[PDB]
Parts: C-alpha cells; sequence; structure tokens
RNA sequence: AAUAGGUUUGGUCCUAGCCUUUCUAUUAGCUCUUAGUAAGAUUACACAUGCAAGCAUCCCCGUUCCAGUGAGUUCACCCUCUAAAUC
C-alpha cells in the first residue's frame, strides 16, 4: 500500500506538464464559479491553433463502483459515515 | 360497526326514539331557507356541470384543438 | 345573486378579458323547480322488504 | 376497491395529533376511510388559530368546481366553510345557529340586568 | 468555577490564556474520543456535564468552561462551520456532545440572523413575472347593490314572521310537541355588560 | 392464471334467485302492523313514534 | 407631450447598464457552498475566447436590474357584510384560492372577520398567504430580524450592502413598502460613506442611481467616478440627471452652452451641484494627470 | 472495470442523452444494417452507440435488428395509420440518422417542454401528505402555525385532559 | 380504429406454417437489463391469421392486431411480408437481392 | 460489503472463510424521576360477559360501509369495451 501509494502520487501529471504536452489551454470549470473559465495553466510553446478532436464517445474504461455510486445502486451501511476530522 | 347478521343489544330492545319538540316560527323559517339555499346551490351546481362538459367538448372538438390537429397534420405530410 | 366571492371573481375574469361591462352577475333559477319534500315519488324505482319472516 | 354505489364526496379528512387537529379537503368516494385512499386533495383548513390570529383555509376552487361539476357532494361542514369564503350562500343552519346564539345571549343580558336591578 | 468573560465571552478568545492553550487552531483540534472499534458511535454523547459532574473526556466546549456558546463570540462560532462550504460540521466531525452541538447550531443560526456572523445569500428571481396591479383580486370589486343598500346579500338570510295560519298548521301538525313559539331575534348580537 | 370456475357460487346463487320468486312474502304478510303494540310482526320492528 | 423616461426605457437602461460595469471576477466570485471536484477542458485561443464571450453573456443576465416599481397602494376593499355571523366566531377566516395556475398577484385570498364582513386581504396578508402554500426558496413567513434598524446597521459596517439587498428581494415583493424603505435606507448609507463601489457589477448598481437621480443627489457618485478615472460615466450621470430634469438650472446651462463631454459636468458642478467647489477641485485634478500622462 | 468496448453505453447517463422521442404514430422501427462495407459504416455505428438511446427514451416501440439482408443500410418505421417512412442511411453518419429521424418523426422541443410543464401539474405545492408526494406533511410545519405537540407541548387549555377535568 | 388488442403492429419471423390460415411469428422486442444496463432481445409468439396460406417459415411479416381476436390465441392478421425467406426485394431500389448483392443491377432500368 | 480492522505460518506473500467495528427491531437480565407525543397479543387457537346500526309519518334506505386480520395468494397496474352508482 505505501510503495503503491507513492508510485501512483509520484507519477501524477500536472496542469502545466499537460498543456505544454498538448501545447493548449487547460481551463477549469467551477460550479460554485458559474461558467466563469479559469485558465490555471497555458503552455509556454506556441499555441496550437487546431481544437483538440471531440470524439463523440471517449472509449475510456469505467469503475462499475464508480457508475453504481452515480446511479443510486450502491448501499452500504458503511459509506459516507460521521467520523472525526482527519 | 356491526353486521346486519349481529343481533341486536338486550339493553335496547325496549328503547323507543321520541322525536325533538318542534318551534313552529324557527321551524317554518329554516324550512324556507333550506328551500332557497338548495335552488342557489342547485343553480351553481348546474353552471359547474356546464363549465365542466364545456371544457371537454372544447378539449376534443374545439376550435384551437382541431386547428392544433390540422397543423400537425400538415407538418407530417 | 352570485354568492359574494363567486360574484367578484366573475366580474375580475370580465376586467381582465376587457370587458367593461357594469351588469351584475345574476344566477337563474327558473330552472330549478323546487319539488316539495313531500311531492310522490317514483315508486317503480323503490325497492321492497326482502323476505325473512319472523 | 370497486364500493356497491356510492358516489365522490368533498369532505374533510382529519390529520395532525392529539389535540393539534389539521383537515386536508379531499375529493373522495363515500365509502372510503375518512383518512385513507381519495381522488384529489383540495385544499387544507387549519382549525386552530395561529400567530396573528387566523384560521387558515386553503381551497383549490379551480378544482373544486371541477369535482362539483362532476357530480360530487359536500358534507355539511365544507358546505359552510365555502359559505364563510363566500363561494356559497351561507348555510341555513349557519344563520339559524347565529340567531339561536343571540336569542341565548339576550336572555343572559336581561338575567344579569335583573340581579343588578334586585341588588 | 466561574468564568469571568460570560458577559464579554469574545474577549476570552483575545486574551493570552487562550493563545497559550489553543494556539491558532480551532478548539477542537487536539480532542479525540474514546471508543471501541475503528468506526466510532455515530452520535457523540449526549451531554458531558451530568448533574453539575464532568466525565473523564470531556468535549472542546465542555473541557473549558471559560469558552462560551453565544451569537456574539463569533470567532467561536467559526471554529464550527466549514470556511469553504457554510456548512455546520456534524458532532462526530468535532467531538461535541450533543448538548453543546444543539447550542452551537442554535448560535450560528442566530448569529446570522443577526449579521454578525457572514454566510452565502444568493441571488434569486423574482416570485411574479407580471407586476400589474389592476386584477380584481388586488384592486376594488364594483359593490353589490345589496350592499350598498345595507341589505343582506339573500333576502332568506333575514328573519321573516311567518303567517298565523302556517304557524297553526305546524302545532296542528306537531300537537303534543311543541315547543314555545319563538318571534323575531335581536338585531345585533347583544353582549354582558 | 385461467381461474378455477366455482360452481358452488352459481349455484347458490341461482337457488337464491329462486327461492326469493317462489317464497316471496306478500303485501298481506310485509304490511301488516299490530294496532296495540305498532309493530309489524313481519320483521318484528315498531313504526316510528310520529306515525303511530 | 413630452414624457419623462421611465426606469425601463431602453435609453435608460442602456446607460446604467455601462455606468454599473461588468466584472467577471466579482460578477461570478465563488460561492461558499457545497463543493464538487472541478472540471477541465482543453481549448485553443479561440475556444477560450468563446467560452469567456458566453461567460458575459451569463453575466449580463445575472446583472438584469428589477424594475423600480411605486409603492402598492393598501388594499381595502369590502366583498360582503353579512351581519347576522356577528359575535359567532372569535377568530377570522383566511380563504386563499390555491388553484395552481393563477399569477399570485390574481389570486383572490378574502378574510371573513368575526363581524360577519368579507373582505380581500391586505397586501401583507397576501404575501404571507402566499409563501404558506406556495413556499418560494429564500423567503420567510415571518419578517427576519436582519432587517430592523439595529441589525442593518450591523450589515453595513461590515460593507455587506449587496447581502442586504439580496436578502430584501428575497423575503419582500418590489412593490412592497418594505422593500422600498430598505432599499433606500442602504443607498443612503452609501452615498454617506462613498461606498458605491460596493455595488459596481451588480444588478442594484442602476436602482441606485435613479434614487440619487430623482432625489438630486448625485454629487458623490460623480466624484466617485471621476476618482476612479469613469468620466465616461459620470458624463453619462450628468445626462441622465438633465433628461429626468430638463427644466433645470443645469439642463439650460448644458443647451445654452453646448456643453458635451467634461464641459457637462462643469455646468453641473456650478448651477445645480450642492458640492460644486469639490467637484472642480477633483476634477482639476484629473484633467492634470491626463495631461502629464499625454505629456 | 466495467466489461465490453465503450462501457459508457451501459450507463444511465448516456442512456438519457438521446434526443429522439418519437411521435405516437411510431409503432415499430426496423433497422436494416450491413457487417461489412465501408458505405454501412455510419448504420453499423448507430446500431452500436444510438439503438440503445432510442429504445430507452421509446420503451413502447419495436425495435428489431436485420443483418445483411439488403446490399445497402436502411430505416423503416411503421406508423399507427398504416403509413412507412423509408429512410436510407447509407454513406451518412450515426449523428446524421439522428438528426434525420430526430425531423421527420421526433418530437420538437416544444411539445416536450409542454408535456414536462403538465407532469409539474401533479405535484402541487399547497398539498400536504407524505414526503413521497408532497413538499410537507402537515400544517405545523408552517412557521407562525401551531407545532405539533411531539415538540412542542400545547397549553394545557388546549389540552382535553384539562378540558374535560374543569368542566367535570 | 379501436381495438381490444394490446400490440396494434408488430413485426416478426415466421416459424410454423402448421396450423391451418394461421402462421405462428416469433416476435422480439429489446428488453433493458437493469443491472447491466444493456439491451437484450425478449421474445414472443404471436398467432397471425393468414387467409391465403402465403406465409413461408423464416420470412418477415408484419401483423395488424384485430379488432377482436378470433381465436383464443389468434389476435393479429397478416399485414404485409416484409421479406419473403430467400425472395428479398430492396426497399431503396426496388431490385432484387441476395444476401448483400443485387440480382439485377439497379442500371439496368436507370 | 467501508477509510477499514482481527484471525491460517517457524516466517513471508497470495487466496479465502470466519469474526470485529456501524445502524435499527424484538425478547431476556439488571436498573429507572417528570412532562408531551408516536407506537403497542406470539398464535387464521378456543372464547365467559357487555357493547359495537340504525334512521324515519309506516314505504323504503342503511346494516354490502367503517372497523379487523395476514390464512391463502401473480383477481391490485395499463388499454379496450361496457353495467350499476353520482350529477
Ligand atoms: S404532524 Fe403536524 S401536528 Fe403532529
Ligand atoms: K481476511
Ligand atoms: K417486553
Ligand atoms: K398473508
Ligand atoms: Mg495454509
Ligand atoms: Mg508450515
Ligand atoms: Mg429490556
Ligand atoms: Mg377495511
Ligand atoms: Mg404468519
Ligand atoms: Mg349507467
Ligand atoms: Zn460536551
Amino acid at each position: 500500500l505505501t510503495q503503491g501509494l507513492f508510485r501512483g502520487l509520484s507519477r501524477q501529471e500536472t496542469h502545466q506538464q499537460l498543456a505544454d504536452k498538448k501545447g493548449l489551454h487547460v481551463v477549469e470549470i467551477r460550479e460554485e464559479c458559474g461558467p466563469l473559465p479559469i485558465v490555471v495553466a497555458s503552455p509556454r510553446g506556441p499555441l496550437r491553433k487546431d481544437p483538440e478532436p471531440e470524439d463523440e464517445v471517449p472509449d475510456v474504461k469505467l469503475d462499475w463502483e464508480d457508475v453504481k455510486t452515480a446511479q443510486g445502486m450502491k448501499r452500504s451501511v458503511w459509506s459516507n459515515l460521521k467520523r472525526a476530522a482527519t | 360497526r356491526k353486521t346486519r347478521h349481529d343481533p341486536l343489544a338486550k339493553s335496547k330492545i325496549e328503547r323507543v326514539n321520541m322525536p325533538p319538540a318542534v318551534d313552529p316560527a324557527e321551524f317554518f323559517v329554516l324550512m324556507e331557507r333550506y328551500q332557497h339555499y338548495r335552488q342557489t346551490v342547485r343553480a351553481l351546481r348546474m353552471e359547474f356541470v356546464s363549465e365542466v362538459q364545456r371544457k371537454v367538448h372544447e378539449a376534443r372538438a374545439g376550435v384551437l384543438a382541431e386547428r392544433k390537429a390540422l397543423k400537425d397534420a400538415a407538418e407530417h405530410r | 345573486p352570485y354568492p359574494p366571492l363567486l360574484r367578484a371573481m366573475i366580474i375580475a375574469e370580465r376586467q381582465k378579458n376587457g370587458d367593461t361591462s357594469t351588469e351584475e352577475p345574476m344566477l337563474n333559477v327558473q330552472r330549478i323547480r323546487m319539488e316539495p319534500w313531500d311531492y310522490p315519488a317514483k315508486q317503480e324505482d323503490k325497492g321492497r322488504a326482502k323476505g325473512t319472516p319472523v | 376497491k370497486a364500493y356497491r354505489g356510492g358516489h365522490l364526496t368533498i369532505r374533510l379528512a382529519l390529520g395532525g395529533c392529539t389535540n393539534r387537529p389539521f383537515y386536508r379537503i379531499v375529493a373522495a368516494h363515500n365509502k372510503c376511510p375518512r383518512d385513507g385512499r381519495f381522488v384529489e386533495q383540495l385544499g387544507s383548513y387549519d382549525p386552530l388559530p395561529n400567530s396573528h390570529g387566523e384560521k387558515l383555509v386553503a381551497l383549490n376552487l379551480d378544482r373544486i368546481r371541477h369535482w362539483i361539476g362532476c357530480g360530487a357532494h359536500l358534507s355539511k361542514p365544507m358546505e359552510k366553510l365555502l359559505g364563510l369564503a363566500g363561494f356559497f350562500p351561507l348555510h341555513p343552519m349557519m344563520i339559524t345557529n347565529a340567531e339561536r346564539l343571540r336569542r341565548k345571549r339576550a336572555r343572559e343580558v336581561l338575567l344579569a340586568s335583573q340581579k343588578t336591578d334586585a341588588e | 468555577p466561574i468564568s469571568p468573560y460570560k458577559d464579554e465571552p469574545w474577549k476570552y478568545l483575545e486574551s493570552e490564556e487562550y493563545q497559550e492553550r489553543y494556539g491558532s487552531r480551532p478548539v477542537w483540534a487536539d480532542y479525540r474520543r474514546n471508543h471501541k472499534g475503528g468506526v466510532p458511535p455515530q452520535r457523540t454523547r449526549k451531554t458531558c456535564i451530568r448533574r453539575n459532574k464532568v466525565v473523564g473526556n470531556p468535549c472542546p466546549i465542555c473541557r473549558d468552561h471559560k469558552l462560551h456558546v453565544d451569537f456574539r463570540n463569533v470567532k467561536l462560532l467559526e471554529q464550527f462551520v466549514c470556511a469553504h462550504t457554510g456548512i455546520i460540521f456534524y458532532a462526530p466531525y468535532t467531538g461535541v456532545c450533543v448538548k453543546q452541538h444543539k447550542r452551537l447550531t442554535q448560535a450560528i443560526q442566530k448569529a446570522r440572523d443577526h449579521g454578525l456572523l457572514i454566510y452565502h445569500i444568493p441571488q434569486v428571481e423574482p416570485r411574479d413575472l407580471d407586476f400589474s396591479t389592476s386584477h380584481g383580486a388586488v384592486s376594488a370589486t364594483p359593490p353589490a347593490p345589496t350592499l350598498v343598500s345595507g341589505d343582506p346579500w339573500y333576502p332568506w338570510y333575514n328573519w321573516k314572521q311567518p303567517p298565523e295560519r302556517e304557524l297553526s298548521r305546524l302545532r296542528r301538525l306537531y300537537q303534543g310537541h311543541l315547543q314555545e313559539e319563538s318571534g323575531p331575534p335581536p338585531e345585533s348580537m347583544p353582549k354582558m355588560p | 392464471k385461467k381461474v378455477r370456475p366455482r360452481l358452488i357460487a352459481e349455484l347458490a346463487r341461482r337457488v337464491r334467485a329462486l327461492r326469493e320468486q317462489l317464497n316471496r312474502p306478500r303485501d298481506s304478510q310485509l304490511y301488516a302492523v299490530d294496532y296495540e303494540t305498532l309493530t309489524r310482526p313481519f320483521s318484528g320492528r315498531r313504526l316510528p313514534v310520529r306515525a303511530w | 407631450e413630452t414624457k419623462k423616461p421611465t426606469f425601463m426605457d431602453e435609453e435608460v437602461q442602456s446607460i446604467l447598464t455601462k455606468m454599473t460595469g461588468l466584472n467577471l471576477q466579482k460578477t461570478f466570485k465563488p460561492a461558499i457552498q457545497e463543493l464538487k471536484p472541478p472540471t477541465y477542458k482543453l481549448m485553443t485561443q479561440a475556444q477560450l475566447e468563446e467560452a469567456t464571450r458566453q461567460a458575459v453573456e451569463a453575466a449580463k443576465v445575472r446583472l438584469k436590474m428589477p424594475p423600480v416599481l411605486e409603492e402598492r397602494v393598501p388594499i381595502n376593499d369590502v366583498l360582503a357584510e353579512d351581519k347576522i355571523l356577528e359575535g359567532t366566531e372569535t377568530t377570522k377566516y383566511v380563504f386563499t384560492d390555491i388553484s395552481y395556475s393563477i399569477p399570485h398577484r390574481e389570486r383572490f385570498i378574502v378574510v371573513r372577520e368575526p363581524s360577519g364582513t368579507l373582505r380581500k386581504a391586505s397586501w401583507e396578508e397576501r404575501d404571507r398567504m402566499i409563501q404558506v402554500y406556495f413556499p418560494k426558496e429564500g423567503r420567510k413567513i415571518l419578517t427576519p430580524i436582519i432587517f430592523k434598524e439595529e441589525n442593518l446597521r450591523t450589515m453595513y459596517s461590515q460593507d455587506r450592502h449587496v447581502d442586504v439587498l439580496n436578502l430584501c428581494f428575497a423575503q419582500f415583493e418590489p412593490d412592497s413598502t418594505e422593500y422600498i424603505k430598505v432599499h433606500h435606507k442602504t443607498y443612503e448609507d452609501i452615498d454617506k460613506r462613498g461606498k458605491y463601489d460596493l455595488l459596481r457589477s451588480t444588478r442594484y448598481f442602476g436602482g441606485m442611481v435613479w434614487y440619487f437621480v430623482n432625489n438630486k443627489k448625485i454629487d458623490g457618485l460623480l466624484i466617485d467616478q471621476i476618482q476612479r478615472d469613469l468620466i465616461d460615466d459620470a458624463t453619462n450621470l450628468v445626462q441622465l440627471y438633465h433628461v429626468l430634469h430638463p427644466d433645470g438650472q443645469s439642463a439650460q446651462g448644458a443647451k445654452d452652452q453646448a456643453a458635451e463631454g467634461i464641459n457637462l459636468i462643469k455646468v453641473f458642478a456650478k448651477t445645480e451641484a450642492q458640492k460644486g467647489a469639490y467637484i472642480e477641485l477633483t476634477l482639476q485634478t484629473y484633467q492634470e494627470a491626463l495631461s502629464r500622462h499625454s505629456a | 472495470p466495467m466489461k465490453g468496448r465503450f462501457p459508457i453505453r451501459r450507463t444511465l447517463q448516456y442512456l438519457s442523452q438521446g434526443n429522439v422521442v418519437f411521435k405516437d404514430s411510431v409503432k415499430v422501427m426496423t433497422v436494416n444494417y450491413n457487417t461489412h462495407g465501408e458505405l454501412g459504416e455510419g448504420a453499423r455505428k448507430f446500431v452500436f452507440f444510438n439503438i440503445p438511446q432510442i429504445q430507452y427514451k421509446n420503451p413502447w416501440v419495436q425495435i428489431m435488428m436485420f443483418k445483411n439482408m439488403t446490399p445497402s443500410p436502411f430505416l423503416r418505421f411503421y406508423l399507427d395509420s398504416g403509413e412507412q417512412v423509408l429512410v436510407d442511411v447509407e454513406t451518412k453518419s450515426n449523428k446524421e440518422i439522428m438528426e434525420h429521424i430526430r425531423k421527420i418523426l421526433g418530437k420538437n422541443e416544444e411539445t416536450l417542454r409542454e408535456e414536462e410543464e403538465e407532469k409539474k401539474q401533479l405535484s402541487h405545492p399547497a398539498n400536504f401528505g407524505p414526503r413521497k408526494y408532497c413538499l410537507r406533511e402537515c400544517i405545523c410545519e408552517v412557521e407562525g402555525q401551531v407545532p405539533c405537540p411531539s415538540l412542542v407541548p400545547l397549553p394545557k387549555e388546549m389540552r382535553g385532559k384539562y378540558k374535560a377535568a374543569l368542566k367535570a | 380504429v379501436r381495438s381490444s388488442v394490446h400490440a396494434r403492429w408488430i413485426v416478426g419471423k415466421v416459424i410454423g406454417t402448421k396450423m391451418q390460415k394461421t402462421a405462428k411469428v416469433r416476435v422480439t422486442r429489446l428488453v433493458l437489463d437493469p443491472y447491466l444496463l444493456k439491451y437484450f432481445n425478449k421474445r414472443k409468439t404471436y398467432f397471425a391469421h393468414d387467409a391465403l396460406q402465403q406465409c413461408t417459415v423464416g420470412d418477415i411479416v408484419l401483423l395488424r392486431a384485430l379488432p377482436v381476436p378470433r381465436a383464443k390465441h389468434v389476435k393479429h392478421e397478416l399485414a404485409e411480408i416484409v421479406f419473403k425467406v430467400g425472395k428479398v426485394i430492396d426497399p431503396v431500389t426496388g431490385k432484387p437481392c441476395a444476401g448483400t448483392t443485387y440480382l439485377e443491377s439497379p442500371l439496368s432500368s436507370e
């Protein structure tokens, strides 16, 4: 668990790295801030002119636990329990 | 409550229900008021019945309903 | 006359639709023929005591 | 539950708790339980005065007119509510009970005056 | 004991005694509930002060008698509200007993109602699309003739003395079961002098 | 799903209806009255006081 | 003949819309509420300019000014006086028509008094009854205590004038007497303390200007606009003042002198302005700094 | 992870994103498509991605598929009147097929907005009852009204226990 | 136009012709699996009146509901043979086809 | 099953069952101050006694409802058609 945790956390791509890799702006949308677009990272090199392709349907693998929860089908007496501040 | 098959209570066998006493002046006045009240309410009920029937006919064969039906049929063709 | 609230609603609807008539709403009771309560009822539609002699 | 005969009635269904009555105005089959299945709710009646000293009565007049127009009867307490609202004429017994209260208080006032006169 | 801040509770949080005991962390930062298992009970204890006696592990509020839950001590109340969401922490979050959590929730709401504690107030839309006040519901209705003349809405609202022949007919019909004949009622409702 | 026929219920229904037409009480039985007690001997029910 | 403009005239709305301003950082300030993890999009410079354009459109909706209405006239209409019911009840009945598809200002709400009088409910009873049966989010049946004078001064001391107006808008109808009294007390506290920037980029700035212009107290707002290099707004303020006060000393002076631009503020400062001296000085300073930048 | 390619298709969020709600006339929709051929690719993606969305929004419309029965792909709709609508889909993308059948046989946004409004009339805010059906169960939940005795005991004068005691 | 039959128009495949003037038709509908949220074919059998006995096992037919059922299980009539088994006519071009190949080219009649 | 935890071995890793911690209900033990409110036979076993349906100028109407139970158990929902009943 410790070795896996540190591997995952060391291998995360930042927003600046994502912008540099794709030469596009990274825009953050917050529901608390409404439709205001917040640029979090911009590429240091040239900025692409061609929009990123919009695949109508992404072929990304989903976790059934995440999907089952969003659909209200996840029932657990142990989930979302009140606990001390951590 | 009891069913028609249940037997009558014995403590109530000899009970005789004596009708109330009548005040002739109040009795006659109240009798007339019920006639007038119920005539007025029957007239209101008739109007409410006509409104319900009118709205049913209007929604089925009204001008706005037959017009929208032809429009939908024309848009379909 | 109409009841006090029913009359106010009928008059208010007139004004919303642009009618400016000052005529008083009236409830027609000519068609409501009030029979006496002792008027002979229809015996054909009346029931009959069922057989269970004591 | 198909009942033998019967009809729809606009009446008061009692809710609330002990010593705290609250009425829902509902159109329901007369044979149905007082607080059971109903066809439509047509308003509410709080018989207890609120902080502003008011008894609140909600009336869905559009739907009450609909159900009366569809053959619904009226319970006597509901007819009196409509009399107070001005939607129906004052019920004959609302008028009669008012006259009785006047005659009753006219006798108490006379008795009080006769006692003070003796004193 | 007797706290000298009961009248001005906000002063305790500005004193040196407070800063040494809590610093800049919340008063509940170092509190830990004692319970069996890894998952704690979903309710905290009912109260830490029972008949003037304190339990062995008093909650953050009950363990310091100088902390006064009051709608004016806004600096203390802020410690039990999330700064990012504005929600009041549930009692297991901080470990406060149910008694003090209710007092905190009431003080927090009272401070907001008084304007002493800032909270998010959204921008709402108007109730009505049209603001016209011309409709009869909110304007004058033409008075009815009976109302102008001062008559009852319907004539049968009034008492009309019935004829003597009609009263004799009812005395014959109900002979032997009659009350005394009532006359016209008072014109107004009497009153006890 | 095919409800089993209930023959005894239909049989009894007809027998009851038949017996109610062949053993029907006559006006002389239903509407007789004892003028001393003011009761109907067919049912033993008293008449209303205002009819006495 | 010649009608004076209304608050909702296109000419007035355009003037007040620009004087209000649009600041996307303030208009879309992060709200302190239940949060969700944010989403991220990869955008080109064009896709970003479009998303920012859509935000400006969403902001112009959020800045839509509420209409300024005059106080509603008390309702005192008797439908019937059934005196036979006098003394039969001790408490009055309030009857509310709850038919769903009726505008709330067209709903008959009547009151049967213990005297037997059937009368239309008062404006206060109406808004209370509409909240009981048609509860609106953010509105309370009983008036919150925040609107008491002692509690508004607390909110003003914290510079929370916009929260006061958001609470008043949610609680009271725009033509209510409480709605107008609170707005007027809020506008006056802004004028006294020079807090006009608290309402910029909000839907409440125009109503505040409308109040000052009609009450001939634009001297404070005009100074604030000059000190902030908003002469375009300061010049529009003086023009809006003349439009709503055509037969005035300043409006004639502008006609006689054919004043335009900064000259309007000088004409207004001398004739009608109460703080005419402080405006000329504040305006003089501005022209200097503008010359220093030019040179 | 969720089994199969494009598991997003097996989520309620995806299925509710269909914009084709057929008019009541439509009773049966047959899809004839070919498994191979570059000109029948849109029909294959239409079957793969959108048929589930169409069925989700139109549960009572029969949808039947037929493979390699004809040289080109086409959709055919059977209406209650007895009329048949043949839609040729060869060379068309799946997004164009969805937009085509929406135009000729789908309910417009106005017709759907109306239906949603009529549904709101069923839940009147002024009605009291269980939370499943109404906002509030009792008038005691309204501020200013006499609260429930389970929370605030009533005055002795408003309780029948003491009304009878004094009267008796 | 009214009918007491629930299924007014249905398409199915003829799976039996052993009854006189009656075709046994398998009708499939898509049914959502609530747990998997995947659609699976659910098949149901319908008897359809075929007066001319023109239905062959395997052809796709369109069924129309009768006003009232004519038999215990016969609630529909043959309305149209959509795809005759082995004799399909391409509806898009009107030419005969054998699978994905034309038997007569659409260019014959221009 | 969760933010998980304990437990196989001389030891480790993996798999796996069991149990722990959470929240309700019933019963048992021991213990128990007040007020308000809600809820309240284990048993479709047998039942002492009382009461639970009358109304009304006779006809009729009502006692076919309400109240009860959970034995049996895809008669409950939608459409079509059409009685009785209310207007
Ligand atoms: S639930 Fe309203 S009085 Fe108890
Ligand atoms: K284990
Ligand atoms: K027990
Ligand atoms: K059972
Ligand atoms: Mg082992
Ligand atoms: Mg070993
Ligand atoms: Mg116990
Ligand atoms: Mg029952
Ligand atoms: Mg059992
Ligand atoms: Mg009939
Ligand atoms: Zn504590």
